[PDB]
RNA sequence: AGCCAGGAUGUUGGCUUAGAAGCAGCCAUCAUUUAAAGAAAGCGUAAUAGCUCACUGGUCGAGUCGGCCUGCGCGGAAGA
């Protein structure tokens, strides 16, 4: 995953979740869109 | 890169960027990028933010630039002591108070306008907002 | 979806068709094809024109709000998908059988062809019509 | 009638017998041979016209050959000899390319009625007229 | 196009800002041979009113002390950057 | 919101004949059958096919996607 300070919803299947304080963007279609932080 | 074609004086005082802006209403175009924050925009930043707009909306549409530099900023070279004269003019800046309309746009959709102004707003140091031309 | 006026217009339009109608027929494409669309509705053109509104909206309270005013027996038909194919020219026309005949001609299923209301009857394939 | 087994609508100008660069691998993708679209292909084509693209159903089975029923040539290829300009589209709204009236397209509309689907003739008339709207040919009604 | 509006008693910089920081804003009604009338009114209404294009053209009837005064919005002061009104000049 | 449904015959449409075929780029952005369908928002193809979504149906059936105005927070946030 990426750890950029400005995570955002790249594709349609991307989904924002707040796990353990950290904001993460989990995705079904492309694992490339998986990203943490920010 | 925007700059005054000839001026009275080469070097100008620092001054104080205070008060509210005057170019507040959207005059020419339908939409506009208003400056929320206080600051000063360089000649490069304006060009960079213009390029980001003009390329987003393509050949279509019409853009204005309500702000212009006309304030030379001096800078002292590296490894130079204090005094021994005012420094040389490096770049040119426009002082931006809150409320000042920076850019104005016309002949495009409202949906595609906001996205074009985001790309410009990203280039600029000052915090900005979208404003529409209200009739009186 | 649009406002209560736009929804009311559609039903009040359907109620006026029952006033100047007679026979009807169900149809449920639980695996339709648009090549089928233009047979059962192509037929309606071969009858005469556009007027034959199949109006497939039998929802428990949508076309069944117009039921209380016109033909109360069709409330029980509500369960499972149904299309109220209202007719106009010719009393008891040939549009009833054609849904059952098309069902065999590549349409998977057709609501178990239960029928609507002329003698207040149920699931009956009836060739006995005026021709 | 059977569902989707392996039928596809695909071939260039029906006069072009046995196309290898235009189609080639597609019609010979399945167990059907390359020779089948040459002898049997020009059997029905020579009745109507050559130098004209026309489609056909390719319902392939496990026997060897396939059953088929031809349909009808499409809108704008017919609107070349009928329309006038060989080029169709380019910049219609910015620059009107050509123009056609209702009288021609209404008359041309009904000739395909064996394949065409609708109620009245006037119904498919504004469709097969309409096909002109979308070639930079704003219909002269 | 009808708004209830109170009459002003305190007027200046201190009063106006206190007012503006209370979901309201100052306006004024003037025209004809009569004297001008300084008019306090609510913000959240008039903010929603100005969205319609009729506001800056048609006649508005402002309700003050029972009496309904017929006016047109001549001039208006926007807040520099925030989307909110500071003041309205109602010509009679 | 979910859930078995439908979501077209010509469109290999002209185009630079190597193809653009609802979806590289051109623009048009048909109108019929009609509960509905843009000659199409995305995926997938040498291009097709094909799968989705717009929409429309029927089931369970009640409150619900979104934008400013703000009160406090969250990440951004590594040194001997
Ligand atoms: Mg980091
Ligand atoms: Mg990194
Ligand atoms: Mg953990
Ligand atoms: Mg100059
Ligand atoms: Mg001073
Ligand atoms: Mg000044
Ligand atoms: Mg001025
Ligand atoms: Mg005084
Ligand atoms: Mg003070
Ligand atoms: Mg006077
Ligand atoms: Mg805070
Ligand atoms: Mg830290
Ligand atoms: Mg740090
Ligand atoms: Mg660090
Ligand atoms: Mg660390």
């Amino acid at each position: 995953m990426k750890v950029r300070a400005s995570v955002k919803k790249l594709c349609r299947n991307c989904k924002i979740v707040k796990r353990d304080g950290v904001i993460r963007v989990i995705c079904s279609a492309e694992p490339k869109h998986k990203q943490r932080q920010g | 890169m925007l700059q005054p074609k000839r001026t009275k004086f080469r070097k100008m005082h620092k001054g104080r960027n205070r008060g509210l802006a005057q170019g507040t209403d959207v005059s020419f175009g339908s939409f506009g990028l208003k400056a929320v924050g206080r600051g000063r925009l360089t000649a490069r930043q304006i060009e960079a933010a213009r390029r980001a707009m003009t390329r987003a909306v393509k050949r279509q549409g019409k853009i204005w630039i309500r702000v212009f530099p006309d304030k030379p900023i001096t800078e002292k070279p590296l490894a130079v002591r204090m005094g021994k004269g005012k420094g040389n003019v490096e770049y040119w800046v426009a002082l931006i108070q809150p409320g000042k309309v920076l850019y104005e746009m016309d002949g495009v959709p409202e949906e595609l306008a906001r996205e074009a102004f985001k790309l410009a707003a990203a280039k600029l140091p000052i915090k900005t907002t979208f404003v529409t031309k209200t009739v009186m | 979806m649009a406002l209560n006026l736009q929804d009311k217009q559609a039903i009040v339009a359907e109620v006026s068709e029952v006033a100047k109608g007679a026979l009807s027929a169900v149809v449920a494409d639980s695996r339709g094809v648009t090549v089928d669309k233009m047979t059962e509705l192509r037929k309606a053109g071969r009858e005469a024109g556009v007027y034959m509104r199949v109006v497939r909206n039998t929802l428990l309270r949508r076309a069944v709000e117009g039921t209380p005013f016109e033909c109360l027996k069709d409330a029980f038909v509500g369960p499972t998908l149904i299309a109220y194919s209202m007719e106009h020219p010719g009393a008891a026309a040939r549009l009833f059988k054609e849904f059952a005949k098309a069902n065999a001609k590549f349409e998977v299923k057709a609501a178990a062809f239960e029928g609507e209301l002329i003698p207040a009857s149920q699931i009956d394939r009836l060739a006995t019509l005026p021709t | 009638a059977k569902k989707v087994q392996a039928y596809v609508k695909l071939q260039v100008a029906a006069g072009m017998a046995n196309p290898s660069p235009p189609v080639g691998p597609a019609l010979g993708q399945q167990g059907v041979n390359i020779m089948e679209f040459c002898k049997a292909f020009n059997a029905k084509t020579d009745s109507i016209e050559k130098g004209l693209p026309i489609p056909v159903v390719i319902t392939v089975y496990a026997d060897r050959s396939f059953t088929f029923v031809t349909k009808t040539p499409p809108a704008a290829v017919l609107l070349k000899k009928a329309a006038g300009i060989k080029s169709g589209s380019g910049k219609p709204n910015k620059d009107k390319v050509g123009k056609i009236s209702r009288a021609q397209l209404q008359e041309i509309a009904q000739t395909k009625a064996a394949d065409m689907t609708g109620a009245d003739i006037e119904a498919m008339t504004r469709s097969i007229e309409g096909t002109a709207r979308s070639m930079g040919l704003v219909v002269e009604d | 196009f009808t708004i209830n509006a109170e009459v002003r008693k305190e007027q200046g910089k201190g009063a106006s800002r206190r007012l503006r920081a209370a979901n309201k804003f100052p306006a004024i009604i003037y025209g004809g041979k009569e004297a001008p009338l300084a008019i306090e009114l609510d913000h959240d209404k008039v903010m929603n009113m100005q969205a319609k294009a009729e506001f800056y053209s048609e006649v508005l009837t402002i309700v003050v002390d029972g009496k309904e005064i017929k006016v047109k919005a001549q001039d208006v002061q926007r807040h520099p950057y925030k989307p909110k009104l500071q003041h309205i000049d109602f010509v009679r």
